[PDB]
This record gives C-alpha cells, sequence and structure tokens, in this order.
C-alpha cells in the first residue's frame, strides 16, 4: 500500500505542475486515511500473539508491529495534513507554509524505511531500513537550503548520521564474524550464557540510541531541531525515534543493562536540568523529547514491558503533534516573524497568547499538563505504567531518578504557560482572518485525546491482555 | 510437485478450519465473495468522494473549485487499488480460517475433488524447480501480514500450503 | 531566572570611550599597491558626545607596481575578527534583534555596511548600503538584518539566508568608484531588537503642534 | 578481534593526532592582503564561467544509474538458475528504477542549455 | 569506488576551483578539549585494568601470532561452473529478493533527492 | 583483520579531530566503509560463508547512494552552481 | 543602399507585412553585425528606419507582446538610444498593455551599460515608478530581485519617492516584516522630506482590516505635520466601513467639509455605499445624499457605481467580523476592475 502510493506519486508528481502540491498532499491524506479505515481488518492475524516470519525470515509480523505501523501512519496523515491543507488563505501563510515537489516522495519513503526497520527480523534488513530511513532523513532535511542555518544542520546531520550507521555496520559484521549469522533466532539463553556476545549488542544498543539523540551525543540533533523548519522538526523528531525505540523493544536485548542504566539516568539528568536553560521554543521542545525518550528508554531494562511502551509512545505521539500545532497555530498572534523557515524562535514571543486565542491556551495547557503528568491526562497515565513497571522490577533508584526529573521538568513546562498567560499590550497587526477548519479540527481531536482517553483505559488493558499474550 | 521439507498440518491460525496457507493470485480472486466487490467499488468512488469532501470543507484557493478531472481519475485508480488489497486480505483471512469460511472451504473441497477426479495434482505442477518452489512458498508465507507496507502475491504452483 | 540573558540591543562599535579605537582595525589598499589612505581619529568634543572620524582619500590610480591586479581604489574599517581560542563562544549571537542601527554624520560618499558571518565559503560577505539621508547632520540609520546581499568577491550570489547565530565582525567600508576625500563621523553601531509600531516622527526631531500630551 | 584492536589503536595514534594538531594551535595567522575581499571589490574583470543545474546533476546522477546498471551484473551470472522467479524479480527491479528514471525525463532535470 | 565515486569527488572538486572560491578553515580547537576528556576517560578505562591484563591481553597475544597454516582438501561434489557472483545473483534474486527490491528503493531514493536539492522547479 | 580495522580507526579518528573539513571528513566516511567492508569480506572468506558477500555489496550500492546524496548536498552547501545571474529577471 | 530608398524599405517590412525574420536579415546586410564595433549609426542623422522600428515596438498588443521585446534589441545594438527614451519604454513594457518582466530587464539593461560601458547611470525615479507597478499584479518575484539591487547601488539612493512604494510593494505580496521595515526608515526621517500623504496612504491600506491601528495611523497624520487629501480620506472611510463601522463613517462623510473644507467627491460616496453591507445602514448613507449631494449622485445611478452586496439572511451563526472580511474580500475585487 506503501510501495504503490510512492511509485504513484513520483509518476504524477513527475508530470504536474507546482501549484499541484497541495492537491497531491491531500490526495495521498485520504489515501492513507481510506488505507487505516479500509485495512485495518487485519489485526485478526494476531490473536493470542500469533506471529509470522516474511520474507524468508527477513521480517517479522506480530501485534506489536502492527500497532506502530497503525500509529506510523497516524502521525504521517496528521504532518501531512498539516502540509496539505492551508492553516490561513494569504500571501505570507502561503509562504511560511509551501511544500516542496519531492517533499511528499520523502515522507513516504522515510516511512517505508521505518516501517522496514520496526518489521526488521535480520541484521540485514535492518541495516538497509537504517540506511533507507537515514537517506530520506537527511534529504527531508536537506531540502529546504536557502538558508545557512539550515544548511549547517543538514550537513552536520548527514556526517554525524554516516557515523553511527558506520558503527552500526561495524557492530553487525562483528556479530556476524563471531556467529556466521545475520539474525537474531540463533540466540538462546544458552548462546548468551556459554559465549560473551554482550558487549556487541551493547553497541549496537548505542549506536542506535544516539541515532535519536541520547546523551552525551545530544547537542548535535538538539541544534537540527533548532534549525530545520518547523513542519520538517516536528516530523525528524518523532518518527525516526519511534521506529529506532520499537525496534529495541522487540529486539529485547538490553536486559538489567548496567550501561543502558546509566546512559537513561544521564539522559534523564540531561533533559530535564538543561531545559531550565533554554529561552528558545525549539530547543525546549528538543529538550522535552529528550526526556521523554529518557523514559521510554527506561523501560529498555525489563522484560514484558509491551503495554507501557505502547501506552507512552502513542500519548507521546499524540502530545508532541498537539504541541507542535499549537505553536503553528500561534504563528497568527505575533507582530513579527523570525525567519521564512522558523517564523518562532523565543518563548517570549507567545507572551500574553492567552488575549489573542483563550482556547489555544486553554490546549496548551492540557498538553503541557500531560507532559508534566497531571491527571486523568494520558501522560501522568504512561509514566504511571513506566513508575510501575520499574518498581516490578526493583528499580527503586531508577524510580527516584525518574520522579526527581519530571519535577524539574514541569519547571520549564510551567515556563511556556507562564508566559503565554500574561498580559502583552501590543495589539495585533492581523485581525479576523479564519484558521483553517481541518487543521483546527485534528488539532481539537488531538486534545480530546489526551483529555478524555483514559476514560478506554480498562478497554485497552483487554485488548492488550487478549491481542499480546 | 513433491515438497522438500516438512510443513505444518491442519494449522489453525483462527477459530476457523485451514482452507490454504499460501492461497494464489487467481485462487484468492476466484473465491471472492460479493461484498468484497463492493468493498472494491466503496473505496473506488471514496477517494474521488474524498477528494471532493476535502475541497469542500476548505479550499486550495479561497474559493471552492472541483478537483479537475486528472485528480478525479487519479484517485480513481488509487480507490480501486486499495479496494482490491482490502479484497485480497479479506480473502486471505478466509483462507486462513481466521474469518468464516464454511462456503470457501466447500467449494474448496469440491475443486479438489474434481482435481483428484480428473487425475491432476493437488495444487498444480510448476515451471520452477523443486528448490525455486520452496524459495517462493518461504517468500510469499503469510506475505497478507504487510499489505500496509507493500503487495506481494503468490504466483508460484507451490505445494507448502499446510494441508494434508 | 538563569536562562541565557535577552536583551534588546548589543553595541557593536561602541566607540565614545578611552579606549574606542583598540576595538577596531583599519584596511585601504595600501595592503595592494593602491594609494589610497585610511586613518581613525577620535574626537572628544565638548556640547555633544565624543564620536569616531572615519576621514582619507580614495585615489583610484592603478598600481604601477605590478600588473595581477585590475580595479583598486578601497578603504574600510572593521570591529577586531572575534577571539576564539579554546572555550569562550565563537562569535555574536543576532537571532533577536533583526535590525541594526547607527548614528552617523554622512557626506556625499556612499558606504557599504560589511557584516562578516559564518560561511562554507571564505570571501563571502553580507553587504548593505548605508543610506545617508541626511548630509552633515546625524541620522540613526536602521538596515534590517535580513536585508543584507551575500557577495563572494564583490559579486552578487545565490540569496542565502545570513547566520545569525554566527556573526563575526561588523565594518563600514567604501568600494565607491569615485575619487576625492572622503569623512563619516560615526559614534556608535548596535543591534536592536524589533521596535513596536510608532506614529510619531521621532523624540529626537519634533514638529510644531498642540502638544495635547501633559507636561512634567 | 576486531573490537580488541579498535579499543587499544584508539589511545594511541588518538594521543599522535592529538600532539601533531595542538601544534597547529598558532601558526600561518594568514596575514595576506584580505583588505579587497572585506569590503566587496572585485578584480577579474572576466572568468564568470556558469554551470546549469543539469550539468552537475548528468556528473551525479552517473553514480547511481552505474550502480544500477552493475546490480544487473549478479543477475546474469545466474539467469538460469533463477529463470522464471528472477526473472520476475528483475523485470519490478527494472520497472521500480524506470520509474525514477521517469522522473528524471519528465522533470527534464538533465537538459543542458537550451 | 574509483571510475564512479571518486571521479564525481574529483569532479565536485575541480568545480571549486576553476572560480577559484576557498573554504574558509574553521578551527578544531574549541572540540579538543571534549577530545581530551573523551582520551582521558579511554586511557583510564584501560588502566585500572591493571591486574585483569594479564589474563586478558594474553588474548591478543595469541590472536597476534597466528602461527597455523589453512589445510585445502579437493572435493568433487561441485559440477557446475559456477562463481561467487553466480552465488550472489541466486541469493539475490532468491532468498533475499526483498532486500533486491528495498535496494531499487534505495537506489530510487538516490536517484530523487540530488533533483530534489539540486534543481529550482519552475 | 588487521587491514581493514586499522584503516577504520585512522579514518574514525580523522574525522572525529577534524570535524569540519567536510570534503575530507566525507572521504573518512568513504574510507572508513571501506574499512568495514574489508573486513565483512575477509571473515566471508574465512567462514565460506555468502551471506558476508551479500552484505558487501549491499553495503557498496548503499555507499554509492550516500556518496551520490552527500555529493548533492555539499554542491547545494558549497553553491557549485555559480550564479552570473548579475543584470536578469 | 541609399538612405532614401531604406524609409520606404523598412516600412514595408514591419507596419505591412510583419515579417520580424526577414526584418532582422536585412540589416546585417546594410550595416553588418554590429558586434563587429564598425558602425553604431546615429538616429539624429537619419530617424527613418529608426522611426519604423520606433512606431512598432511602443504599437504592439498582448498577444504581440513578446514580438515588441525583440525589436526593442534591434534598436539598441544598431543605433544608440537616447536616455529619456528608457521612460518611455519601462512605461511601455510595463504599465500598458501586460507585460512586466520586460520592465526590470530594461532597467538591468540601464545597470549593465552603467557599470562595463561607461552609459550614464539609471535614476531613483525608475525603482519607485516600478515598485508602483510591481503592486499591481503581486509580483512577488521582481520585488525581491529589485529590493537586492537597490541594496547594493553605488549610482543612485534611497530616498522618500523609494521608500513609499517599496511599502506598497510589499502590501500587495503580505510581509509583515519587510512592511515594518519600511515604516521604520521613513519614521526615522524629518518630517520635512518623509512621511507623507503617499506613506499615510500605503500604511492605511495595509491596515484595512485592524480598526485599532486604522485610527491611530489616522492620529499620526497631524503628528507628521500633515493635512488628509481625499484620496487619503478614502481608504479611511473604506477601512471604517468594511469592519463594521457603518454609522461613524457617515459622520466623517458629513462633518469631512467642515473639518477640512475638502468637499466630498463621487469616488468618497460611492466608497461609502459600496462597502456598508447593512440594507437599513445602506440606506442611512442615501439620505443625507439626495438632499446634500444631489447633483453628484445622479451621476452614480447610470454609471453602475453602486453596488448591492450584503451579509447573508441566516447568517447569525457565523461570526459578524467574519463576514465583513468575506464581504469585503468580494467587494474588493468588483473594484479592482
Ligand atoms: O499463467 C501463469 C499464472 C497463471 O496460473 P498458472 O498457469 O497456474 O500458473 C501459476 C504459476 O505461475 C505456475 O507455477 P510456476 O512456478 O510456473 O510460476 C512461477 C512463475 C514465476 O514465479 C513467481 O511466482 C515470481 C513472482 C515473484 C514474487 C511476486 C510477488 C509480487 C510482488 C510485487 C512487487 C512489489 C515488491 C515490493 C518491493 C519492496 O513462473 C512464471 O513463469 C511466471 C512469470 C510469468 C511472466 C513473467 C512476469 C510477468 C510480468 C511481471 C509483472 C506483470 C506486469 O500467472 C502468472 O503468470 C503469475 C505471474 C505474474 C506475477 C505478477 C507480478 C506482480
Ligand atoms: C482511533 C483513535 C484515533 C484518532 C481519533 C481521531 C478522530 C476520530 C475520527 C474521525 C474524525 C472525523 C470527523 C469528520 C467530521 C468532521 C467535520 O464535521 O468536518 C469538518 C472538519 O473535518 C475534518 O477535518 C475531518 C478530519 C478527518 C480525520 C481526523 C483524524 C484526527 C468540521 O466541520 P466545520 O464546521 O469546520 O465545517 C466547515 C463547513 O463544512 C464549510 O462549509 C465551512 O466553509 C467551514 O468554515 C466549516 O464550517
Ligand atoms: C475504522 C478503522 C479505523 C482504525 C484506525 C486506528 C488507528 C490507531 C491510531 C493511532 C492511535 C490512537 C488511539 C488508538 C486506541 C488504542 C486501540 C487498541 O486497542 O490498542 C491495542 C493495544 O493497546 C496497547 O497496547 C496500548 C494502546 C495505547 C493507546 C493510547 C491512547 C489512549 C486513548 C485512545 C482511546 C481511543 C479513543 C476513541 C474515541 C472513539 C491494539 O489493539 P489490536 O492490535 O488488537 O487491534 C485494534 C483493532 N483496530 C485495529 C480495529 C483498532
Amino acid at each position: 500500500m506503501l510501495i504503490l502510493a510512492i511509485i504513484s506519486l513520483i509518476t504524477f508528481v513527475s508530470m504536474s505542475k507546482l501549484s499541484d502540491n497541495r492537491a497531491i498532499i491531500r490526495l495521498i491524506n485520504i489515501y492513507l486515511i481510506l488505507v487505516l479505515v479500509l485495512d485495518s481488518f487485519l489485526y485478526l492475524l494476531f490473536l493470542n500473539n500469533q506471529t509470522y516470519t516474511v520474507m524468508g525470515e527477513l521480517l517479522i509480523f506480530n501485534s506489536f508491529t502492527f500497532y506502530i505501523d497503525m500509529l506510523i501512519y497516524f502521525i504521517m496523515i496528521v504532518i501531512s495534513s498539516l502540509y496539505g491543507y492551508n492553516l490561513y488563505n494569504n500571501n505570507l501563510y502561503k509562504t511560511l507554509f509551501e511544500p516542496k515537489k519531492e517533499l511528499i516522495i520523502l515522507f513516504l519513503i522515510n516511512i517505508l524505511g521505518a516501517l522496514l526497520i520496526v518489521h526488521s527480523n535480520d541484521f540485514i534488513t535492518l541495516f538497509v531500513a537504517i540506511e533507507l530511513q537515514s537517506y530520506s532523513i537527511y534529504l527531508i532535511t536537506a531540502i529546504y537550503n536557502s538558508s545557512y542555518k539550515a544548511s549547517k544542520a543538514s550537513m552536520l546531520y548527514f556526517f554525524m548520521g554516516g557515523i553511527l550507521s558506520i558503527l552500526i555496520a561495524y557492530s553487525i559484521n562483528t556479530y556476524y564474524s563471531v556467529l556466521n549469522s545475520y539474525t537474531l533466532h540463533s540466540l538462546d539463553s544458552l548462546i548468551i550464557n556459554t559465549l560473551d556476545l554482550n558487549l556487541i549488542l551493547i553497541a549496537l544498543s548505542l549506536g542506535l540510541l544516539f541515532k535519536i539523540g541520547i546523551a552525551p551525543l545530544h547537542k548535535w540533533l538538539i541544534s537540527i531541531y533548532e534549525n530545520t523548519p518547523i513542519l520538517i522538526t516536528i516530523y525528524i523528531s518523532l518518527i525516526p525515534k519511534i521506529s529506532i525505540l520499537s525496534y529495541l523493544v522487540l529486539s529485547n536485548i538490553s536486559i538489567n543493562s548496567l550501561v543502558i542504566s546509566i546512559l537513561a539516568i544521564l539522559t534523564l539528568l540531561v533533559g530535564s536540568v538543561g531545559g531550565l536553560l533554554q529561552i528558545k521554543i525549539k530547543r525546549l521542545l528538543a529538550f522535552s523529547g529528550l526526556t521523554n525518550a529518557g523514559y521510554m528508554m527506561l523501560l529498555l531494562l525489563l522484560n514484558n514491558n509491551e503495554f507501557s511502551y505502547l501506552y507512552y509512545i502513542t500519548q507521546y505521539s499524540i502530545s508532541h503533534l498537539a504541541i507542535f500545532m499549537i505553536i503553528i497555530f500561534s504563528i497568527y498572534y505575533i507582530n513579527y516573524i523570525n525567519n521564512q523557515y522558523n517564523p518562532i524562535i523565543y518563548v517570549n514571543q507567545l507572551k500574553g497568547l492567552i488575549h489573542d486565542n483563550a482556547y489555544l491556551v486553554l490546549s496548551m495547557a492540557i498538553v503541557v499538563f500531560s507532559f508534566i503528568g497531571i491527571p486523568p491526562l494520558l501522560g501522568f497515565f504512561g509514566k504511571l505504567n513506566i513508575l510501575m513497571s520499574i518498581l516490578n522490577n526493583g528499580y527503586y533508584f531508577i524510580s527516584i531518578v525518574l520522579i526527581v526529573a519530571s519535577l524539574i521538568s514541569a519547571l520549564y513546562y510551567l515556563y511556556l504557560l507562564n508566559v503565554s498567560i500574561q498580559d502583552k499590550n501590543n495589539i495585533l497587526i492581523n485581525s479576523n482572518e479564519t484558521v483553517s477548519s481541518v487543521l483546527s479540527y485534528i488539532l481539537s481531536s488531538l486534545i480530546i485525546l489526551i483529555t478524555f482517553g483514559f476514560i478506554y483505559n480498562s478497554l485497552i488493558i483487554d485488548i492488550f491482555n487478549v491481542y499480546f499474550n | 510437485s513433491t515438497p522438500l521439507v516438512k510443513t505444518s498440518v491442519n494449522y489453525s491460525y483462527g477459530d476457523y478450519p485451514l482452507i490454504d496457507a499460501d492461497p494464489h493470485f487467481k485462487r484468492v480472486v476466484g473465491y471472492m465473495r460479493p461484498s468484497d466487490y463492493g468493498v472494491i467499488g466503496l473505496a473506488t468512488a471514496a477517494l474521488p468522494a474524498g477528494i471532493c469532501f476535502a475541497e469542500w470543507l476548505d479550499p486550495v484557493k479561497g474559493k471552492f473549485a472541483r478537483p479537475s478531472v486528472k485528480f478525479l481519475r487519479v484517485a480513481t485508480m488509487l480507490g480501486f487499488a486499495v479496494g482490491f488489497g482490502a479484497a485480497y486480505a479479506r480473502s486471505s483471512l478466509r483462507f486462513f480460517g481466521v474469518t468464516e469460511n464454511a462456503r470457501e472451504y466447500k467449494k474448496d473441497e469440491a475443486q479438489m475433488a474434481a482435481r483428484k477426479a480428473a487425475g491432476l495434482e493437488p495444487y498444480g505442477t510448476s515451471s520452477l524447480t523443486p528448490e525455486l518452489q520452496e524459495i517462493a512458498a518461504k517468500n510469499s508465507a503469510h506475505s497478507i501480514a504487510g499489505l500496509f507496507i507493500f503487495p506481494w502475491f503468490n504466483f508460484v504452483n507451490h505445494p507448502y500450503h499446510g494441508r494434508e | 531566572r538563569l536562562r541565557p540573558t535577552e536583551t534588546t540591543e548589543q553595541v557593536l562599535v561602541n566607540f565614545t570611550k578611552p579606549n574606542s579605537l583598540e576595538t577596531v582595525l583599519t584596511k585601504c589598499d595600501e595592503e595592494l599597491g593602491g594609494y589610497s589612505t585610511v586613518n581613525l581619529a577620535l574626537e572628544r568634543p565638548t556640547t555633544g558626545k565624543p564620536y569616531g572620524r572615519f576621514f582619507g582619500n580614495l585615489s583610484l590610480d592603478l598600481p604601477k607596481d605590478n600588473k595581477m591586479v585590475t580595479r583598486s581604489g578601497f578603504a574600510m574599517f572593521r570591529t577586531l575578527d572575534q577571539p576564539s581560542s579554546m572555550f569562550k563562544t565563537n562569535a555574536w549571537n543576532w537571532e533577536q534583534y533583526r535590525h541594526l542601527e547607527l548614528r552617523v554624520r554622512g557626506d556625499r560618499r556612499k558606504y557599504f555596511v560589511n557584516v562578516q558571518s559564518a560561511t562554507p565559503l571564505a570571501s563571502d560577505l553580507y553587504q548593505h548600503r548605508l543610506f545617508i539621508q541626511t548630509p552633515g547632520e546625524w541620522e540613526t540609520v536602521v538596515i534590517p538584518i535580513d536585508d543584507f546581499i551575500l557577495t563572494n568577491k564583490g559579486v552578487v550570489q545565490e540569496q542565502m539566508a545570513m547566520d545569525t547565530a554566527n556573526v563575526y565582525t561588523v565594518g563600514i567600508g567604501l568600494i565607491d568608484r569615485q575619487y576625492g576625500p572622503y569623512n563619516l563621523d560615526i559614534e556608535y553601531i548596535k543591534a536592536v531588537a524589533h521596535p513596536p509600531l510608532e506614529f510619531k516622527p521621532k523624540k529626537e526631531y519634533e514638529v510644531e503642534k498642540e502638544t495635547i500630551l501633559l507636561t512634567p | 578481534n576486531t573490537f580488541i584492536i579498535f579499543i587499544i589503536l584508539i589511545p594511541i595514534v588518538g594521543f599522535a593526532l592529538l600532539a601533531v594538531n595542538i601544534l597547529l594551535a598558532v601558526y600561518k595567522p594568514y596575514n595576506e592582503k584580505l583588505g579587497a575581499f572585506e569590503c566587496g571589490l572585485t578584480s577579474f574583470n572576466q572568468t564568470r564561467l556558469a554551470f546549469n543545474a543539469a550539468f552537475i546533476l548528468v556528473a551525479i546522477l552517473f553514480l547511481p544509474f552505474d550502480l544500477e546498471i552493475s546490480t544487473l551484473l549478479p543477475y546474469v551470472m545466474s539467469i538460469y538458475l533463477v529463470s522464471n522467479y528472477g526473472f520476475t524479480i528483475v523485470l519490478l527491479f527494472l520497472l521500480i528504477l524506470i520509474i525514477g528514471f521517469v522522473y528524471e525525463i519528465n522533470t527534464n532535470a538533465l537538459k543542458i542549455n537550451k | 569506488y574509483i571510475g564512479a565515486i571518486a571521479v564525481l569527488f574529483l569532479f565536485i572538486i575541480t568545480l571549486l576551483d576553476i572560480n577559484s572560491t576557498e573554504l574558509s578553515v574553521k578551527s578544531n580547537i574549541r572540540d579538543l578539549p571534549l577530545v581530551l576528556i573523551s582520551l582521558i576517560v579511554l586511557t583510564i578505562s584501560g588502566l585500572m585494568i591493571y591486574s585483569n591484563d594479564s589474563i586478558l591481553i594474553n588474548k591478543l597475544l595469541e590472536a597476534f601470532g597466528n602461527d597455523y597454516n589453512t589445510i585445502i582438501t579437493q572435493d568433487w561434489f561441485n559440477i557446475e561452473n559456477t562463481t561467487l557472483l553466480t552465488t550472489i545473483g541466486n541469493v539475490l534474486l532468491t532468498n533475499n529478493a526483498f532486500i533486491l527490491l528495498v535496494l531499487a528503493i534505495v537506489l530510487l531514493l538516490g536517484i530523487i533527492g540530488p533533483i530534489s536539492i539540486t534543481m529550482k522547479h519552475k | 583483520m588487521f587491514i581493514g580495522t586499522i584503516i577504520l580507526v585512522l579514518s574514525f579518528l580523522g574525522f572525529v579531530f577534524n570535524r569540519r573539513n567536510i570534503i575530507l571528513a566525507f572521504i573518512c566516511l568513504e574510507t572508513m566503509l571501506l574499512g568495514i567492508n574489508l573486513i565483512l569480506l575477509r571473515n566471508s572468506v574465512l567462514f565460506d560463508d555468502i551471506s558476508g558477500s551479500l552484505f558487501a555489496i549491499v553495503i557498496i550500492i548503499l555507499a554509492g547512494v550516500e556518496s551520490a546524496i552527500g555529493l548533492s548536498l555539499l554542491v547545494s552547501y558549497y553553491r557549485l552552481r555559480g550564479v552570473i545571474n548579475s543584470y536578469g529577471i | 543602399i541609399p538612405y532614401s530608398a531604406e524609409t520606404a524599405i523598412a516600412q514595408n517590412v514591419l507596419q505591412r507585412h510583419s515579417d520580424t525574420a526577414n526584418f532582422y536579415t536585412f540589416m546585417n546586410r546594410q550595416y553588418g553585425n554590429t558586434a563587429d564595433k564598425v558602425t553604431k549609426q546615429d538616429p539624429q542623422i537619419r530617424p527613418h528606419t529608426y522611426q519604423v522600428i520606433h512606431d512598432y515596438i511602443y504599437s504592439c498588443e498582448s498577444e504581440r507582446a513578446d514580438l515588441a521585446w525583440e525589436m526593442y534589441g534591434l534598436l539598441h545594438k544598431f543605433y544608440v538610444v537616447p536616455f529619456a527614451d528608457y521612460y518611455k519604454a519601462i512605461k511601455f513594457f510595463a504599465q500598458d498593455v501586460k507585460r512586466q518582466d520586460y520592465a526590470l530587464l530594461t532597467f538591468q539593461q540601464i545597470r549593465k551599460n552603467h557599470d562595463l560601458h561607461g552609459q550614464p547611470a539609471a535614476t531613483s525615479e525608475m525603482v519607485a515608478f516600478l515598485f508602483h507597478e510591481f503592486a499591481k499584479t503581486k509580483y512577488k518575484r521582481g520585488i525581491k530581485r529589485l529590493h537586492e539591487v537597490v541594496a547594493l547601488e553605488t549610482s543612485f539612493d534611497v530616498n522618500r519617492d523609494v521608500l513609499n512604494e517599496m511599502m506598497a510593494a510589499y502590501v500587495s505580496v503580505e510581509d509583515l516584516n519587510r512592511v515594518q521595515d519600511c515604516w521604520a526608515q521613513l519614521q526615522q526621517l524629518p518630517p520635512s522630506i518623509g512621511a507623507n500623504n503617499r506613506s499615510v496612504d500605503v500604511l492605511l491600506s495595509y491596515f484595512k482590516d485592524n480598526i485599532h491601528y486604522t485610527e491611530r495611523t489616522w492620529q499620526g497624520i497631524p503628528e507628521f505635520g500633515l493635512l488628509p487629501t481625499l484620496e487619503n480620506y478614502e481608504q479611511y472611510l473604506i477601512n471604517n466601513c468594511r469592519t463594521g463601522n457603518y454609522r461613524r463613517a457617515l459622520e466623517i462623510t458629513k462633518n469631512m467639509e467642515i473639518d477640512s473644507g475638502l468637499k466630498p467627491t463621487a469616488k468618497i460616496i460611492a466608497a461609502v455605499y459600496n462597502y456598508t453591507f447593512t440594507e437599513q445602514r445602506k440606506l442611512e448613507v442615501e439620505q443625507w445624499a439626495e438632499k446634500a449631494h444631489p447633483e453628484m449622485w445622479l451621476e452614480l445611478k447610470e454609471g453602475d457605481k453602486l453596488k448591492s452586496l450584503c451579509l447573508p439572511a441566516n447568517s447569525d451563526n457565523d461570526n459578524v467580523e467574519s463576514l465583513l472580511k468575506q464581504a469585503s474580500a468580494d467587494m474588493d475585487e468588483e473594484m479592482s476592475g
């Protein structure tokens, strides 16, 4: 369904004008919507945690992969709606959010790479999917190359990801040299006990986790997120993280790892404290993503963590999309635009937003409280599942670090709300232009999901218990 | 047509009897219910209808302008594609014994009864060497689980369908 | 709190100080075989704020002591190159300014505001002409940051945005293709954040009116 | 074994590179006559030159197309062994590549100055 | 790697030289302190092993030696004139045909991307 | 493997130190990929197994595509297209 | 050939046949590949073959607008062209038929000759005019192109007139930053040469849907030392009307002749009627008009100037302010031609 979309897009975009980009992106938006709503019945293949191997043991298929797959389509639909649909029908918003001719094709190829990462069963398939995603994401980062701020980020991301992919390939080839194999099916309890292949898996996890940017290799991706266009940043900071973390969770190669635990604690501390030292919105959200990545990395130290990870990644994806879309909507209520690519930079520019759109500030307050973990929002429940999982395995110091990190992060989360509920006497230079109904509906749906998804907690728990056991 | 490796016999993928672990493309299309064709037409009309509804909700250039015939035709082709994929997957899960497949089971029974009466092989004879048959079966085994990602169908008359 | 400090101004060329001149250097075409001369003075008179003086001669005659050159006759000054040794910042941050204001008396000469910032190439320059509207009187000419035009070797090029996060030096130079003495008296150069909309001429210049506002 | 060689070789050549790079700390401070470039004067009067995007695209796209062609060599060495299955796979491979070739033809990205 | 990759490298560098555009040389002394810290940490990590090196360095000691010659024996179980490239083609077209198709998509990406970021459409 | 591992070490440390020498950093990327391919091919020969060589050719193709993308990035970065668009629309 | 014959020979080629291919070949035989640099025949010596080209250049229509470009090139390669003719060509290749690309290139032609050959330099009058022409077709490409040409000009400079039309060029393309940037530069200038009624005319038109900044702009006029004009009042009346302030607009029109002595014109009164979107408020507009401006209304009924666009009936579902945006946006197109 994705390969056919990619081929059809190359063919159709080849023979189309530049003005047809919005229409093509809308067409793919409804195409993916129909793919989800019409082919969703494939979840019947995974009753009682039934697992399949596809393409000569090169791919794995179970309920976990299916759910991550559907979540990636939902995120792709939201992000592509952000490109096809025009927020405001005026020339300025025309200029800021204008998709490139190849952006949708690169987006779909990156989705394909992420899915192949999630579904990988062999190191050859894993490396090929990693390279596909990496090259696609480099091209996504570089496709807006009319600024040196974006150009330096593109070049840095290319080089750092090249080093990381080389390290991943080196680890995979060391594993092959040790075992003369390219799959995890040759690893059993006896295999792990008899031979010391732990360091190979530690190196592989290191290379994979550095691609999403855990400490002490966080600064480069934070700079990249700061400097890329915000409609690009919303995508490049979610999908690769989801793919890498899902592959790491399903691989289950870091049980009670000291190195992984220490790096997770370092990631949490760096994300929490460094967020306090931020005056830019993009850097603040980058450190927020770092803290969430540390939270999810804490789940890599124990088994039977599928439910907690799935719940947390879904709620975090929804909250991430919601917060970036709130930041996008707030662009209309500022008197000047920083760059063509990043129109808002500093948190101080959101000052007094409650006097321009009080319900936008209400939605932002809901999403920020969910980030902090205020009940009964989804973020609190995800953090609670993480706490239950870590206390079931006896990680008490990890739990204390988690609680302290959340308390520290609450300060710079409430920084946003405190700035936004201030008073701005400077009235707007713009008035009464109507915001897009489709994008507003999507943002409101995300906010309502965050607010009232705790209704279906028992239903989701039962579905997990029947479809994952 | 002699299998080279051992395969599961009458494995239950759901609450219904197994008909074919790796049904052929022609087999899957031939065992297609009228409801699946209704689904195909539903999608084939839904993408153009979805485009029109999206245009009505938020016009691209402010004023409501129906999409050109080129976009309608591309949407029609893609709708036929997604509907055909959904219909193929539904028929497959009927073959896998996941959904209701009583009529398909009876038609399958009558079909190999007739084939055995005619003195043919149960799942065909191939142009491919038995090693290539095994490779094809191992590649196409349960390939419908990746319908979201890529299309892949069994075009090889291999004996690895998991039956007696 | 303890976040990086935020401010609405940053003085680049301050002058008005005993040292001042230590912050800037000068370059004429005496680096080439040319005969143009540059010299930077410091005037601190009464009944006013002390200013810098940037004068000289711009003889365009070619250097008849060598041949590979084709066009000469420049004279400029710039801020000292940013010292990045082992631990300090590296350069200037202009990500919250969008303007640069400089207060100067001008003359008939056509000066350029020259900015050096981070760039893959070496001799790339972001330069915008210093539009002297009122000659002989001080004017606070403001130049928007995102209007400088990238030039390498003096040729307009692919207009990619300035890297405001990494800016090295700012200066004023003469590339005018005309003979004659030149002069330019500057007393500050600073980058100023976005001003809110105003509908008065200025506080420094005023015209007769009813003065509705209550006198202090 | 490769990991061992890597780990022990890191400190030695790392220190060597560290020492040889602390050397340039001060050196040729490029005090050359960089005065005409910090102003915006030009001394060429010529040597403008140009490069259409299509030229550099020909140069760059020589590489992926050459990889596409050289990927056909493994097929022609085992054409008989994988006859029909491999024939279909190669047909799909070629059609996917021709999708990109159609992209580069329709876009007219490779047409030099007209 | 030579007739395509190295040729394109030299082509791109030659493009940089005909119209002389010297590349600005930034200082790495900014990043030297982190290299100092990390490399001292790595040396210390290799150093506190000390006594345990007596039972770990020996592994590398016999690793360096490798004073045995492989014995090459002959057999007649192969009748087909099969070379390395033939086996590559066989595996890539039958066992890992999915990998071949995904690399087709990768080459598709390598075609599209340079076009996307190199030319200005319309 | 000796030669591949040592080439990888030298190129990796050349990358770490320069880090601002984009031409040389991208060269170091190419040489690190070459060093990994050498190790993989040697182990494939030692084990007499085809998977090592298959992954080697896959790495070759991926390295070519990566080199093409990176050289396009360098073209965009250094403005190799040139301009001379003066006195034009 | 003899000059006298060449007058009728050339006149027959263009005005009677329009054989452009034949026309180019003829002159390469008489003068001969002027790139050889041997002849630069002066029009002043004999403006006969010069005139027939000059006549056909300034006569092409929208369909033949492309043809006027080639004939312009031969007019400059062969004959030396007076500098004053640049104004006519720039006004022709822009404000006359349809094409504005040649307006920029004609301006670029003056630049290239001045830098290299030594021809007299362009004046700031063109860039002020050519910004204004760009602010009519919302030509986003030309504004960016011309700005950076201005930003690195060593012959002409920026003054009051360039900034005014440059500001108007940015309102057309809706650039909130550049508009405020040009306003800062105009503001920081003495009122002697600086903010004029043209400045207020653009500034009000950019605040067309912001009643707060439209008002504070109106009080800005007395501060700069200015008296509003008829073209200045009209946009103020539009801005008050398009934001629902129908009633306040009438008092402004009724008391404008008392306050300033500027009698309301037809383009003022018809504007108030056009942008009043209430069927009763539209009536009160035509209550003083019958008994205060009787003669000058009656010539608007047959001219179809009055337009009766209003707001829907069951439209209270939406914002009233949102309706006024849609009503005024439709009305702007109706008054654009
Ligand atoms: C008409 C067809 C449209 C279907 C398209 C669905 C797209 C899913 C996309 C993005 C995620 C959004 C939330 C999905 C809810 C989880 C479903 C489930 O139950 O999660 C379970 C696994 O729970 C888990 O581990 C943890 C899940 C974490 C959820 C976090 C969000 C909580 C709030 C959401 C509550 C829903 C509000 C609906 C209001 C009417 C998968 O269930 P399953 O694999 O057995 O298949 C499901 C049958 N299905 C495919 C037809 C749907």
